[PDB]
RNA sequence: AAGGAGGUAAAAAUGG
RNA sequence: GUCGAAGGUGGGACAAAUGAUUGGGGUGAAGUCGUAACAAGGUAGCCGUAUCGGAAGGUGCGGCUGGAUCACCUCCUU
RNA sequence: CUGCAUUAGCUAGUUGGUAAGGUAACGGCUUACCAAGGCAACGAUGCAUAGCCGACCUGAGAGGGUGAUCGGCCACACUGGAACUGAGACACGGUCCAGACUCCUACGGGAGGCAGCAGUAGGGAAUCUUCCGCAAUGGGCGAAAGCCUGACGGAGCAACGCCGCGUGAGUGAUGAAGGUCUUCGGAUCGUAAAACUCUGUUAUUAGGGAAGAACAUAUGUGUAAGUAACUGUGCACAUCUUGACGGUACCUAAUCAGAAAGCCACGGCUAACUACGUGCCAGCAGCCGCGGUAAUACGUAGGUGGCAAGCGUUAUCCGGAAUUAUUGGGCGUAAAGCGCGCGUAGGCGGUUUUUUAAGUCUGAUGUGAAAGCCCACGGCUCAACCGUGGAGGGUCAUUGGAAACUGGAAAACUUGAGUGCAGAAGAGGAAAGUGGAAUUCCAUGUGUAGCGGUGAAAUGCGCAGAGAUAUGGAGGAACACCAGUGGCGAAGGCGACUUUCUGGUCUGUAACUGACGCUGAUGUGCGAAAGCGUGGGGAUCAAACAGGAUUAGAUACCCUGGUAGUCCACGCCGUAAACGAUGAGUGCUAAGUGUUAGGGGGCCCCUUAGUGCUGCAGCUAACGCAUUAAGCACUCCGCCUGGGGAGUACGACCGCAAGGUUGAAACUCAAAGGAAUUGACGGGGACCCGCACAAGCGGUGGAGCAUGUGGUUUAAUUCGAAGCAACGCGA
RNA sequence: UAAGGAACUCGGCAAAAUGACCCCGUAACUUCGGGAGAAGGGGUGCUCUUUAGGGUUAACGCCCAGAAGAGCCGCAGUGAAUAGGCCCAAGCGACUGUUUAUCAAAAACACAGGUCUCUGCUAAACCGUAAGGUGAUGUAUAGGGGCUGACGCCUGCCCGGU
């Protein structure tokens, strides 16, 4: 890892030398990927980085960013109470989770009647759902 | 113990002037007597008397107050001190209060005022400022 | 103090510290050492890019980058303006000037220098954000 | 008559 | 042959980097436990020292007033 | 001419002498001998950093910062050593050796040193052309023409800086269109624009076109030294020729307002305000801060402000900062007086006389290069710039003068400081001895069921006879009244009495010494309590500890016990709010009134030294201090420089240990603090009042019933009211 | 005993190596004694010249004993023999000592030091039926027994059971 700066500089010089060789960072995986015209191309470029630029590097198959989803629908409830100590905090929600049509994305609907949930906290509920779904629930 | 008789004399004069005393008795010395004579000549004090007694004698100053009881002496400041002595050239002689005051000096030609030092083109140890 | 005391131990002035220490140091690779040199900016590589929460009473998601400088010192630099195109391994120019809200952020990333792009849609004070004249 | 200094008792539930 | 750079061997000195692990320190958002201090802060507080206790802290010994206070005598000032 | 003591010892050819060798030269420069010298708290040695200066930036100055360009001096030339040649080198583009590194090779062997000028790679935020010419100045060689000269003279690139000029000027209300705001009238961009007229700095085109150039050499004469006389040589006057820049600067003629304005800011500091979007988000920010629906602080638009071929940001230095204070600050409570003595070096020092001239003052001479800064003048059209004079700049050196002060020498004085003589008080210290009260324990007689304790309790002690009471004994510790803003001591501290040894202080006298003094780094001692070691002692009290109680809990406060310790001897530790939070010495500056120990003059007056209170002038942010200053002055010492981090870490020294002394930084905040003011509050106080107590009459609480309320139940038992100030209340 | 040099082996077992005298020099740590012969290095024969000395003697003489220089020889001079290998760490026991005669020498025992406990003297404890003895011709700073085991810093809670 002490040679990552040398690796970046070598990649820059090599991209200026060869138009067909590309290097980019993937945000999701936080990995740097090198694209070439073939196995021979990438092998020669790896060896040239190792020797000419004195940056020994290892290469592998790029990691694939997976996603999760719900296959079954269900009504569910969550209730958090923290009144035992000091300040007391109460929250309670009842949400139906449904498998959305593939590719439609997350969809939040607010079927609140009677103001049981103050309208002030509904955006907070949506933000909590978004954070929690950003964090995986299975893997 | 005592370390600056000139300082002490000036401080006696200052304290008496503050309290608006009329006379002032201090132990005498040649330098104190010359300073007192310079003050009398310049007009800051009324009179000077010397008592030639034993134990070095005494100097009896009589202070001068103007009309409305105003004080003729605004302030006296010791310049050269035992801890750090100050000397000046003829061309570097200081003017007290833009000339409205005197700087008492000690010179090869006797202790005189800064005006006389500048006139005779001499320097020396700046004993005190008075204004 | 007495004059004699000053003469024995002279007066000593308070020493002044730099607000941007990371810019005052260069690095010699051959001798593998640091060297004292005052610089107005330094190149660096963004080790991390992200957001930080300011201290009270302010509230926000302030954009910043953890940068390794050319002298091997790792610092937090604020990213000014609306929107930025920085990620890890981006090469950025860093100048002095801390962000009062952010505790450990003592430098700024220059906009419109090296990889960093100018602020898109900026029309007043454009030089401060590296935006060309639209015309 | 009103203020400054020293000694010296007797009393006491708990939470705001 | 003398002197003699570099080199070799040896035990020490000094400086810097780095090190499993470890120590307290600072900062931080509505965190948890109690409530030490500020009123006599509900056991006056603080200083030095010792020991004890989750924690603030408690307790003992000496010291300070930078301590409030009802009744008493003892003087001193106008 | 530099930082560190968290570097105190260094030095053995080292210091000196003798002899010799060696060198341009003196010399431990080197060697032989003899000696033990030399340096150092006036900072040696060690470590770190650094070329020095003229100067440059800043500042009113004093100062602070810096050491690019240009000039001087030094040092170095891949690293180290060496010598050769030479007048000169221990030699950048020389030699030899060694080392590291690199290159060529036919593998036998060879070669190299850009910190010369360009340029390449690398590092970096960042710094240029592998340019033209020796025409000018200078240098080397040559008799000279001349050759060489990446010195130098030029050109190229870079807004990098400074200076200069542009991007147009006059008229122009008819306030044109259009943007923005609007109170829907209008305001503003705005004489701005349009249009008419004018100029060409600039720009384009075409012509003319410098100076810098002196020369040298060569050719003619004239003159001067020498010659027997020429050629030659010196000098003088003439003539041909010599330009990289460059057909550049500059000048002339014609054409066109036509090609030539951007940056930041507009909440306060700080010149400049409005509308929209956003809505503690996005964002801004040097500080204070701004942003959650009315944002002059975020983004855009109009307008405005400051600058302008520049404008902003970052970095660094000085300033503002008197925020290290010599100029020019402080230490009672804001940071700061060592806990206190004794005392070394150093700093400072009473009065008079004579003398010296180190400091001090004054005149002359030399020098402080040039360039620079400042003043003046001159030349580029101006300016920057260039040139020329002046002035300035030393803590400089030599020399001649003055003697008041500081310094040196000599001689006197008694006022300060000590001593003698006559007196005074004292819980000053050390060691032995004696004594009364009280507590605890032990033994015994009488005696019964409690004692003790607290807010209330319980633990505990007691039916074995407790507690109480009486007598006797054992032992330890402290000394009731006197006792007092009283006394003594440097401080800590010292309180029964007696004896022995011993310290200090105060009063009067004026013989006696004659300045012998003050302060005091480093050092050396004492130093409350706790604590430690050894050996004793052990009543009381009492950390730890056990039990009881209180409490939501109670590792406490309270209660019952209880060990170390509290006491003694000898050692150790060396710290306290060790405080007057106030260093020591000295003198001066209104007063009133106590008290302690004296003295003098008539209950009174005066006076010395303490100890208190009140209070002028003066001081202070205020509180307050105020002859026992925190006033006015002088000397010396110690200490401070925002709050945390931290009295911490590291190093050092001390300690048995506990720890003590010395003592940072990174990082973090914009505060932390003092005195005083107004409120509010207090499990602070004083006083005053009220059917608040008290005096008294009658009630409620007890019974039945009416009604309201809580609870429960129900389909609902509608909702509201909850201490006083909800409950025959909204009703 | 070539080259190698722990690759051997459970293990460097054995062997090898060091070894004398003089000189230089010598660390952490420490209870300040030490560690230490630390470590790590240099010298060592013979001849001659010059020369400071000490003991014994009138002296000569005899004996002891250095210093400097110049030479000579060998592969090699404490020329043979005899004469420490050293260092860095960890566990255990403080240390010198003692022990299974004849398979165990150690970390076991002992130890100086600590503490508990008994014992007022015809002591307690021990031997013996007793007499008589040890203890001790001692007397609580003494004597017996238990446990611990230099030194340094310490040694907490429980008395329900025995
Ligand atoms: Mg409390
Ligand atoms: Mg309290
Ligand atoms: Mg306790
Ligand atoms: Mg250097
Ligand atoms: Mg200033
Ligand atoms: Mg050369
Ligand atoms: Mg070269
Ligand atoms: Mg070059
Ligand atoms: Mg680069
Ligand atoms: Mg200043
Ligand atoms: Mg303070
Ligand atoms: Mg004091
Ligand atoms: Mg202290
Ligand atoms: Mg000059
Ligand atoms: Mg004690
Ligand atoms: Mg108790
Ligand atoms: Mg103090
Ligand atoms: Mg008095
Ligand atoms: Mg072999
Ligand atoms: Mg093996
Ligand atoms: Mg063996
Ligand atoms: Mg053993
Ligand atoms: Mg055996
Ligand atoms: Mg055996
Ligand atoms: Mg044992």
């Amino acid at each position: 890892k002490a040679d990552q700066d040398k690796m970046t500089q070598a990649l820059v010089k090599l991209q200026e030398e060869d138009p067909t060789f590309h290097a980019h960072t993937d945000e999701e995986t936080g990995q740097v990927i090198i694209g070439g015209m073939g196995e021979l191309h990438l092998d020669i470029l790896v060896d040239r980085m190792k020797k000419e630029f004195n940056v020994e590097c290892n290469v592998g198959a790029p990691m694939v960013s997976y996603r999760e989803t719900f296959k079954s629908s269900a009504q569910v409830q969550g209730k958090f109470s923290r009144q035992s100590g000091g300040r007391g905090q109460y929250g309670d929600v009842h949400i139906e989770f449904t498998p959305n049509e593939t590719g439609a994305g997350f969809e939040f609907e607010n079927a609140i009647v009677g103001g049981v949930v103050p309208r002030e906290y509904i955006p907070s509920v949506e933000a909590g759902l978004k954070d929690a779904m950003e964090n995986g629930v299975l893997a | 113990t005592m370390t600056d008789p000139i300082a002490d004399m000036l401080t006696r004069v200052r304290n008496a002037n503050m309290v608006r005393h009329e006379k002032l008795e201090l132990p005498a010395s040649n330098i104190k007597k010359e300073i007192a004579e310079i003050l009398k000549s310049e007009g800051f004090i009324k009179n000077v008397e010397y008592v030639e007694d034993d134990k070095q004698g005494v100097l009896r100053l009589f202070l001068k107050y103007g009309q409305n009881d105003e004080r003729v002496i605004t302030g006296l400041k010791r310049i050269s001190k035992p801890g750090l002595r100050v000397y000046a050239k003829a061309s570097e002689m200081p003017k007290v209060l833009n000339g409205l005051g005197i700087a008492l000096v000690s010179t090869s030609e006797g202790v005189i005022t800064d005006k006389e030092a500048r006139k005779r083109n001499v320097g020396g140890e700046i004993i005190a400022y008075v204004w | 103090p007495t004059i004699n005391q000053l003469v024995r131990k002279p007066r000593q002035s308070k020493i002044k510290k730099s607000d941007s220490p990371a810019l005052n140091k260069g690095f010699n690779s051959k001798k593998k050492k640091f060297t004292d040199l005052n610089s107005p900016q330094k190149r660096g590589v963004c080790t991390r890019v992200g957001t930080m929460t300011p201290k009270k009473p302010n509230s926000a998601l302030r954009k910043y980058a953890r940068v390794r400088l050319s002298n091997n010192i790792e610092i937090n630099a604020y990213i000014p303006g609306i929107g930025h195109n920085l990620q890890e391994h981006s090469v950025v120019l860093v100048r002095g000037g801390r962000v009062k809200d952010l505790p450990g952020v003592r430098y700024h990333i220059v906009r419109g220098a090296l990889d960093t792009s100018g602020v898109d849609g900026r029309r007043q004070g454009r030089s401060l954000y590296g935006t060309k004249k639209p015309k």
